[PDB]
C-alpha cells in the first residue's frame, strides 16, 4: 500500500502526498499488473492441456517404473516423492501484503500428474488431440525411429534400457 | 476508483479496511514535584556571557503556559519544537542556560 | 488492516457486488471465508465450473442465475485413458480446423 | 472453418483484447503524463504563466524549481514505463517474426508452435498495431480401439514395419499408417526382418505375403 | 512454456533443447515458483 507505506495514519500526511497527484496509483497499479501476470504466466506453463488425465492402477510398462515420479495417493497431497524433494530445498504492518497465487501447489500437482499420465500413456497425441493409447514399449519405438535409430534396438534391449533409466 | 461511470466484469482494488480506534490513552509518570523553572528565570543573579550557567532539571513537570501568558519576554523563538505542544510530550532530560 | 477488493460483473449486466477483505479473518469485519480473506456477498457453491472472475486460492467468482456464487474452481473434465499393454487408438477420421492467433507488433510512435 | 472464423471475428469484439490492451494502456499512460499537469508539487500553484504573473523572480524561480522538479519525476517515470511496454513489445515482435518465419515460409514441425493439432500452413492477415495468424492445423476427430502387437513370427524371424504399427481387427492383422487408419495387407514390401521371436517382448504368429511367390509360381 | 510444450507435449529434434544428447520425451515436475524437468536423452557410450 503506497498511502500506508509513505502515509499511514496521518491525515496531513495524506494531504500533501495527494498533491504530488497519482504517485501513489500509479506504483499500486504497476504492482496489480505484476500479480496478475505472475498468474498468467503459471497459467500458460502449466494449463496447456484441456483434460485431467489419470494413470491406470496397472503399472505394466514394459519395466520402466514410475512409481518415484507419478503422486503418491497416501499423502493428503497429490505429489510424488521427487517433488517433496524438490518442495522441501526451497526455504509486514507497513502496508506490504503478499496475495496467494490463483493456483496453489494441489492444483498445480494435479495438473503436473495429468501431463505425466497423458504423456506417459499416449505420446504426443494428448497434446495434438484427443488422446489415443498407446502401449510404452510402442510409445519409445516411436521415440528411438524419431532420433534415427531402428525399433529393433529397443525391441533386443528393452530390458537394459528400463534398468539404466530406473538406474 | 476506475474514475469511469461504467464497470467492466472482474475484481478491482478500491480501498483499504481500517479499523478506527475509539479510546484515548495517555500516560505519564505521576510525579507531583513542581519544576524549578521559577529559580531559573527569576533568578536574582546572571553569570558571565563565557561563564554561562548550565542548569539540569530533572523528574519535574512543567507547564510552560507560563513563557506563553508573560508578555515581558521581547524574544522568544522555539526552534526544532512547537512550544504549544509540549505539555503532551515527555523528555529525557532538560538543560536551561 | 488489509485490502479491500470488489468482484462485480459488468454493469450492464446488473449491480449487484461481492466484497473481499484481503488477508483477514471474518471476526473484525453469507459470509465465506477463504485463504485468499474473507468473502461477503458471495454464495458458496459446491459444484466447480469454469474460473471466470479470480480470486485467489483456487478460488473463482462468476454471476450465474440471479446472484454472485464462489467456488472452487475446475481443472477441466475428467478423462481417463483406457491403458493397456496390447491396445492401440488410432484415427480413422479427421477434421481442418483454423485457428486465429493475435499477437502486438507495433507500439504507438509518441514524441514528447 | 474460414466462414466459421469469419462469424466469430464478426460477432466476438473481445478477440483482439491484446492489441486492445495494449492501445488502452497506451492511452492511460498519455492520459496519466497529461494529467499529471494539474498536480502542485508543492508550490502555490500549478499554471506556469499564474505563477509568472504573480510572483517575483527570487520566489517564483522556487516555485518552478518546484514544479518542474516534479513535473521531470513524472516524466521520467512515464519514460520507465515507456521503455518497459517496448520491450515486451519488442519481445511480441520478435516472437511474431519468428512465428511467421517458421510457420507461413515453411511447415513447423514444432507442437503447439502454430496452434493446437499437426500444423499445415498459416496464413497472416493485416492488423492494427499488430499481425493476425490464422493457422490451418490437422486435427483427428474419429478413433477406434484395435489389438496391437510390436513384432510378427513368420518363420522363427521377428517381422518390424518399415512405417507404422500392426494393428488387428479380431480376425485378421493389418499395418497401418500412424495417424491414420488405412488397413493393408502385411508383406514383405512393408515390414524388414531383425532378429527372431525369442527376444522381442509380445511377438505373436501370423502369416506375411510374399510377393515374388505368385510370381515364381505362375 | 516452450520447453514443456515442445518438450513434454512432442519430440524436439533441437539441439541442447532438452539436454545433453538425442532427445527423446521428458517429464514435468512441479515446484515452488517454477517448473523441473527429467529430460531422458539418448546417448552413445562405447564406440569402435
Ligand atoms: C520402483 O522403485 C521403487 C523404489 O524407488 C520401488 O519401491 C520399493 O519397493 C520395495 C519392494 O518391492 C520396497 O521394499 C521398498 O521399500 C520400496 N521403496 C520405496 C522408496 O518405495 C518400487 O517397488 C518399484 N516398482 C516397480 C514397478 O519395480
Ligand atoms: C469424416 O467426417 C466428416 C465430417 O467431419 C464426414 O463428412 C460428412 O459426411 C456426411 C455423411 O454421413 C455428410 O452428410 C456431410 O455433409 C459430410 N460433411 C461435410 C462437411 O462434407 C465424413 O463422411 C467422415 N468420413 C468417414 C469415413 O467417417
Ligand atoms: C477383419 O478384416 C478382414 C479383412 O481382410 C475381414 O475379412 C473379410 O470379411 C468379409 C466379411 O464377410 C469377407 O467377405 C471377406 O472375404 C473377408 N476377407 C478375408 C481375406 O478374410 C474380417 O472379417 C474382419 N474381422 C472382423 C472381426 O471385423
Ligand atoms: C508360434 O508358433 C510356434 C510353432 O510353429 C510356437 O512354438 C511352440 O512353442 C511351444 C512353447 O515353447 C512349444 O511347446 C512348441 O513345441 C513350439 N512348436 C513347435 C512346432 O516347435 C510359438 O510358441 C508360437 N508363438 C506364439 C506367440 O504363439
Ligand atoms: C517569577 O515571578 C513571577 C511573579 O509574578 C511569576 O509569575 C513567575 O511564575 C515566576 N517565574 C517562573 C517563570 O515561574
Ligand atoms: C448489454 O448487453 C446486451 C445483451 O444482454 C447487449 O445486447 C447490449 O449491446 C449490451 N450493451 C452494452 C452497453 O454493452
Ligand atoms: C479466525 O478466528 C477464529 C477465532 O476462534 C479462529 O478459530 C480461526 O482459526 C481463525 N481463522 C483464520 C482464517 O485465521
Ligand atoms: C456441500 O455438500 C455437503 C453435503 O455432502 C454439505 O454439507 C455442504 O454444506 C455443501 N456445501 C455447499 C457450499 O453447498
Ligand atoms: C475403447 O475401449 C474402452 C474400454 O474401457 C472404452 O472405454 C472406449 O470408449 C473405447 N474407445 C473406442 C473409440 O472404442
Ligand atoms: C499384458 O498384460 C497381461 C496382464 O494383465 C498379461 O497377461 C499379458 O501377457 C501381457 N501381454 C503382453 C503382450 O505383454
Ligand atoms: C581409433 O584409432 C586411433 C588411432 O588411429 C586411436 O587414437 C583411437 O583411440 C581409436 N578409437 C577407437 C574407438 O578405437
Amino acid at each position: 500500500d503506497c498511502t500506508m507505506y509513505i502515509c499511514g495514519d496521518s491525515t496531513e500526511c495524506s494531504n500533501l502526498l495527494l498533491q504530488y497527484g497519482s504517485f501513489c496509483t500509479q506504483l499500486n497499479r504497476a504492482l496489480t499488473g505484476i500479480a496478475v501476470e505472475q498468474d498468467k504466466n503459471t497459467q500458460e506453463v502449466f494449463a496447456q492441456v484441456k483434460q485431467i488425465y489419470k494413470t491406470p492402477p496397472i503399472k505394466d510398462f514394459g519395466g520402466f517404473n514410475f512409481s518415484q515420479i507419478l503422486p503418491d495417493p497416501s499423502k493428503p497431497s497429490k505429489r510424488s516423492f521427487i517433488e517433496d524433494l524438490l518442495f522441501n530445498k526451497v526455504t509486514k504492518f507497513n502496508g506490504l501484503t503478499v496475495l496467494p497465487p490463483l493456483l496453489t501447489d494441489e492444483m498445480i500437482a494435479q495438473y503436473t500428474s495429468a501431463l505425466l499420465a497423458g504423456t506417459i500413456t499416449s505420446g504426443w497425441t494428448f497434446g495434438a488431440g484427443a488422446a489415443l493409447q498407446i502401449p510404452f514399449a510402442m510409445q519409445m519405438a516411436y521415440r528411438f525411429n524419431g532420433i534415427g535409430v531402428t525399433q529393433n534396438v529397443l525391441y533386443e534391449n528393452q530390458k537394459l534400457i528400463a534398468n539404466q533409466f530406473n538406474s | 476508483t476506475l474514475k469511469s461511470f461504467t464497470v467492466e466484469k472482474g475484481i478491482y482494488q478500491t480501498s483499504n479496511f481500517r479499523v478506527q480506534p475509539t479510546e484515548s490513552i495517555v500516560r505519564f509518570p505521576n510525579i507531583t514535584n513542581l519544576c524549578p523553572f521559577g529559580e531559573v528565570f527569576n533568578a536574582t543573579r546572571f553569570a558571565s556571557v563565557y561563564a554561562w550557567n548550565r542548569k539540569r532539571i530533572s523528574n519535574c513537570v512543567a507547564d510552560y503556559s507560563v513563557l506563553y501568558n508573560s508578555a515581558s519576554f521581547s524574544t522568544f523563538k522555539c526552534y526544532g519544537v512547537s512550544p504549544t505542544k509540549l505539555n503532551d510530550l515527555c523528555f529525557t532530560n532538560v538543560y536551561a542556560d | 488492516f488489509g485490502g479491500v477488493s470488489v468482484i462485480t460483473p459488468g454493469t450492464n449486466t446488473s449491480n449487484q457486488v461481492a466484497v473481499l477483505y484481503q488477508d483477514v479473518n471474518c471476526t473484525e469485519v453469507n459470509v465465506f471465508q477463504t485463504r485468499a480473506g474473507c468473502l461477503i456477498g458471495a454464495e458458496h457453491v459446491n459444484n466447480s465450473y469454469e474460473c471466470d472472475i479470480p480470486i485467489g486460492a483456487g478460488i473463482c467468482a462468476s454471476y450465474q442465475t440471479q446472484s454472485i456464487i464462489a467456488y472452487t474452481m475446475s481443472l477441466g473434465a475428467e478423462n481417463s485413458v483406457a491403458y493397456s499393454n496390447n491396445s492401440i487408438a488410432i484415427p480413422t477420421n479427421f477434421t481442418i480446423s483454423v485457428t486465429t492467433e493475435i499477437l502486438p507488433v507495433s507500439m504507438t510512435k509518441t514524441s514528447v | 472453418a474460414i466462414g466459421k472464423i469469419q462469424d466469430s471475428l464478426s460477432s466476438t469484439a473481445s478477440a483482439l483484447g491484446k492489441l486492445q490492451d495494449v492501445v488502452n494502456q497506451n492511452a492511460q499512460a498519455l492520459n496519466t503524463l497529461v494529467k499529471q499537469l494539474s498536480s502542485n508539487f508543492g508550490a502555490i500553484s500549478s499554471v506556469l504563466n499564474d505563477i509568472l504573473s504573480r510572483l517575483d523572480p527570487p520566489e517564483a524561480e522556487v516555485q518552478i524549481d518546484r514544479l518542474i522538479t516534479g513535473r521531470l519525476q513524472s516524466l521520467q517515470t512515464y519514460v520507465t514505463q515507456q521503455l518497459i511496454r517496448a520491450a515486451e513489445i519488442r519481445a511480441s515482435a520478435n516472437l511474431a517474426a519468428t512465428k511467421m518465419s517458421e510457420c507461413v515460409l515453411g511447415q513447423s514441425k514444432r507442437v503447439d508452435f502454430c496452434g493446437k493439432g499437426y500444423h499445415l500452413m498459416s496464413f497472416p492477415q493485416s492488423a492494427p498495431h499488430g499481425v493476425v495468424f490464422l493457422h490451418v492445423t490437422y486435427v483427428p476427430a474419429q478413433e477406434k480401439n484395435f489389438t496391437t502387437a510390436p513384432a510378427i513370427c513368420h518363420d522363427g524371424k521377428a517381422h518390424f514395419p518399415r512405417e507404422g504399427v500392426f494393428v488387428s481387427n479380431g480376425t485378421h492383422w493389418f499395418v497401418t499408417q500412424r495417424n491414420f487408419y488405412e488397413p493393408q495387407i502385411i508383406t514383405t514390401d512393408n515390414t524388414f526382418v531383425s532378429g527372431n521371436c525369442d527376444v522381442v517382448i509380445g511377438i505373436v504368429n501370423n502369416t506375411v505375403y510374399d510377393p515374388l511367390q505368385p510370381e515364381l509360381d505362375s
